[PDB]
């Protein structure tokens, strides 16, 4: 047993293993123990894949990385792909044109709509929406739940409700389950009305449908989703209006077309479902999960209003230490004493493990050892041994310190610069502000309960919260490519078709040494590409990944990661079902893919 | 009765599992609901950890002989096959047990298929496609990083249909969406034989959507279907958007030099 970061850790009680941890992208082992009470008292968090794209890139062309490292993953497909064509363009000093920059933004936010709404339904609800009780349900009173939650949404009718438990009830009757199979149904952990469940699975149906469509603005501009193409100095989707050509006016009208359907759908059905659900928890006191959050989290801003004008990014990022909201702490990626990582607890080595790696100098060589009290084998795995290396997860840090990131370190971000006067952070602090009046009051009064008085500061550290900002952030990254795509047109038609900047495509126009860096704001949280290039090639390139930061095992020091935290101090209604484990988890919306890379 | 489904993931980005549920014709909404039954997948099951891992002996052993695996991603060899660990174990354990009584085997993408970005030089965890693992089992190759949404529930709707694997060629793959080159039925053909190519990125030709072959295009050795069906429900396809193909859909394209040096 020790404390750190005010987390009191102790193994001593009953030990729990999810192995595999599912509903995430690619692998992950989680190991707690459980007090006498079923409390977590000790969590572990085990990256169990990797695939060594950090080594792979060596010797290779900087032109052609993107496409290596955008194969990191294809759930945030594209967004390697951005922080590589970005690091290049930083180590060989090229900027691009603004049609490229309004594409690349389009295209960032379209992935974060369709990551985090396709997260939300497809693997995350299923952790508050209990799909038997659904069954249940009244068609009649879930219409009428359906009006109070969205007015808006027409979906809404008593007999379409009832067509879709026919399909469910039909599904379930043949004895064939499917997705639903062996799953925790009927665990006190579910709290939702038969109603709420019903209206919660159809729109899982429905954005199972309408996802496919979101996509279809990568494929105009990148050819394909997943992975859509980009380039070095640019965007290859040329544009003539009057042309033949990748990208004319009827072209960016269907992009268009795709973009009012987004900013409907996260209204009116994405947004809507989460703060009800968020309510009815709330209402029940599953406010655990906070983890980090409530005192150290970091993101490295993104979408400036300007191109290539950080004071105007419309997620304002930086760090906050301990909880304290009004002291946002500037963060520079090419600082070598701020991001970090160390490799105390993971299966790679250095020549010194006692300190802290900045990517520029970063190193990656395997090394996949068990501790001498790990329960089994090397190859067959019982119990893993926490207090030696235990993760293909590097740990990164900031100045040392542990933190989280993601949607909600962002929001908390842009939260505390909109109270220090910084007006590009308006609108996140509009929805934050407006959704904990849903939460403590209007959705209440709607649905008879009883009204509440939380603060943001006490409801945003939690797994609701976590969850809350994704949804939120989905609707703002909506609102924002709305307006991206008018500066487009615009851009367009005042007579700048420019799509690349060539100047310096071809090695021999480069410095015989660089280095660059390219960040991103990707769904998940904070995403670093570092590069060197050396006569042509790359001499190193390093990724540390969102879920690199939040999966992360304990450091030199033994402080524990964003994951680990998380799960600390949380009750399990039945320690043999990890529905709390899940729930938590989920929220950071885990990619193991990413994470190690 | 719905045809089982048990989708394993080895070493892999997921963008298979991704491709997979933009189907458009089929809806992958109604693959699961009513074409087959999808009773194991990472990605979108309920259970986790122990009771994720009972549904697979309880499906092989009531549809022994009667279920497909398929297969995302690959297993390494090297680390012990610890580069790759499910249940504390190898996960060349789990693609193995669960092969043995599979009455078919497809390997989505190029991971499976022949290795894909792990497999791409130095390769250091020895990540091996499926076919060269699994050595006694018909396998059906669906590669593509990834392949096109409707050619994956195309194979799927195919075998649902016939209760037979689609007709392959030498190399494993559905002649039904694999037997054309790209550069066959390209709509910038007509500039490839008009010598009319693209020189440097966003020129006079690139705007008139001249051929890309100059800039590394290597539809003229790339067998897909992109050129026709194309992606995201014929909404475009990677030249279309005016990248060349990085010939994603053949054995080892990450080795065979950038994808902007042309084909000699
Ligand atoms: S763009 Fe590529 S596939 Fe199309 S005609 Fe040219 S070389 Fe052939
Ligand atoms: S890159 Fe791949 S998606 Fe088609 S156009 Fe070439 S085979
Ligand atoms: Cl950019
Ligand atoms: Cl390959
Ligand atoms: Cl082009
Ligand atoms: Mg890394």
């Amino acid at each position: 047993a020790y404390a750190t970061q005010g987390f009191n850790l102790d193994d001593r009680g009953r030990r729990i293993v999810v192995d595999p941890v599912t509903r995430i992208e690619g692998h992950m082992r989680c190991e707690v123990n459980v007090d006498a009470n079923n409390v977590i008292r000790n969590a572990v968090s085990t990256g169990t894949m990797w695939r060594g794209l950090e080594v792979i890139l060596k010797g290779r062309d900087p032109r052609d990385a993107w496409a290596f490292v955008e194969r990191i993953c294809g759930v945030c497909t594209g967004c390697h792909a951005l922080a590589s064509v970005r690091a290049v363009e930083n180590a060989l000093d090229i900027r691009i044109p603004k049609n490229a920059h309004l594409i690349r933004e389009i295209m960032a936010k379209t992935l974060q709509v369709h990551d985090h709404a396709v997260h939300f339904y497809h693997l995350h609800a299923l952790d508050w929406v209990d799909v038997m009780s659904a069954l249940k349900a009244d068609p009649k009173r879930t219409s009428e739940l359906q009006q109070l939650v969205s007015p808006a949404h027409p979906l809404s009718s008593a007999g379409y409700f009832r067509d879709i438990q026919n399909r469910l009830k039909r599904f379930v009757e043949s004895g064939q389950l499917g997705p639903f199979m062996n799953g925790y149904w009927g665990s006190k952990a579910y709290v939702l009305p038969p109603e709420a469940n019903l209206m919660a699975v159809t729109h899982y149906l429905e954005a199972l449908d309408l996802q496919k469509e979101w996509v279809k603005i990568h494929t105009i501009f990148g050819g394909k989703n997943p992975h859509p193409n980009y380039l070095v100095g640019g965007v290859p989707c040329a544009i003539n209006l009057d042309g033949s050509a990748p990208v004319n006016m009827e072209r960016l009208s269907f992009v268009k077309a795709r973009i009012d359907e987004i900013i409907e759908f996260n209204k009116n059905v994405y947004v809507p479902d989460v703060l009800a659900i968020g309510t009815l928890y709330k209402q029940a006191g599953w406010l655990y999960g906070g983890g980090l959050a409530a005192t150290n989290v970091l993101d490295y801003g993104e979408y400036p209003n300007v191109a290539y004008n950080k004071s105007t990014d419309q997620l304002p990022g930086g760090a906050i230490l301990n909880g304290n909201w009004d002291e946002v702490f500037p963060v520079d990626p090419r600082d070598s004493q701020q991001v970090q990582e160390f490799v105390s607890h993971s299966w790679y080595k250095y020549a010194d493990e006692s300190v802290g790696l900045h990517p520029w100098d970063g190193v990656t060589e395997p090394n996949y050892v068990l501790g001498a009290n790990t329960k089994g084998t090397r190859t067959r795995i019982e119990q893993i041994d926490e207090s030696a290396k235990y993760s293909w997860i590097k740990s990164p840090r900031w100045r040392g310190h542990a933190m989280e990131v993601g949607p909600l370190s962002r929001y908390i971000l842009a939260y505390a610069h909109a109270r220090s006067g910084n007006k590009y952070a308006e609108r996140p602090k509009e929805q934050l502000e407006y959704s904990a009046q849903m939460i403590n009051s209007a959705i209440p009064k709607a649905l008879g309960l009883p009204e509440t008085q939380y603060t943001l500061k006490q409801l945003l550290p939690s797994t609701i919260g976590r969850t809350l900002a994704r949804a939120l952030e989905s609707q703002y990254c909506g609102e924002m490519m709305h307006s991206d795509w008018h500066d487009l047109v615009a851009n367009i038609r005042a007579g700048d078709t420019a799509t690349a900047n060539v100047d310096k495509w071809d090695p021999a126009t480069w410095p015989l040494q660089a280095k660059g860096v390219g960040t991103v704001a990707a769904p998940r949280g904070a995403l670093g590409h570092w590069i060197r290039i050396k006569d042509g090639r790359i001499e190193n390139y390093q990724c540390v990944v969102p879920t690199t930061w939040n999966g992360s095992p304990r450091d030199y020091k033994g402080q524990i990661g964003a994951f680990e935290a998380s799960l600390m101090n949380t009750p399990m209604v039945n320690p043999e079902q990890p529905v709390e484990i899940l729930r938590t988890l989920h929220s950071f919306d885990p990619c193991l893919a990413c994470s190690t890379h | 009765p719905r045809t089982p489904v048990l989708w394993l993931h080895g070493l892999e980005c997921t963008g298979c599992s991704e491709s997979f549920i933009r189907s458009a014709h089929p809806l992958a909404k109604d693959v699961v609901l009513s074409m087959i039954s999808l009773d194991y997948d990472d990605t979108l099951m309920a259970a986790a950890g122990h009771q994720a891992e009972a549904i697979l002996e309880e499906i092989m052993t009531k549809y022994k002989g009667n279920y497909i695996l398929a297969v995302e991603g690959n297993p390494p060899l090297n680390q012990d096959g610890m580069s790759c660990i499910i249940g504390g174990r190898p996960f060349i354990e789990q693609l193995k047990y669960v092969a043995k009584d599979a009455k078919a085997i497809i390997s989505w993408g190029s991971c499976a298929s022949w290795g894909c970005v792990q497999a791409a030089k130095p390769n250091p965890t020895q990540a091996t496609p499926v076919h060269k693992v699994i050595t006694d089992k018909p396998i059906i190759k669906v590669p593509g990083c990834p392949p096109i949404a409707e050619v994956m529930t195309g194979v799927i709707t195919y075998m649902l249909t016939f209760d037979r694997i689609p007709e392959l060629d030498r190399q494993g793959r559905p002649k039904m969406f694999y037997s054309q080159r790209i550069h066959d039925k390209c709509y910038r053909r007509p500039h490839f034989d008009a010598g009319q190519f693209v020189e440097e990125w966003d020129d006079e030709s690139a705007r008139k959507g001249f051929c890309l072959y100059k800039m590394g295009c290597k539809g003229p050795t790339t067998y897909n279907a992109c050129s026709t069906t194309r992606w995201n429900e014929g909404t475009s396809f990677p030249i279309q958007s005016g990248h060349g193909c990085i010939g994603c859909s053949e054995d080892g394209f990450w080795d065979k030099g950038s994808f902007y040096d042309r084909l000699t």
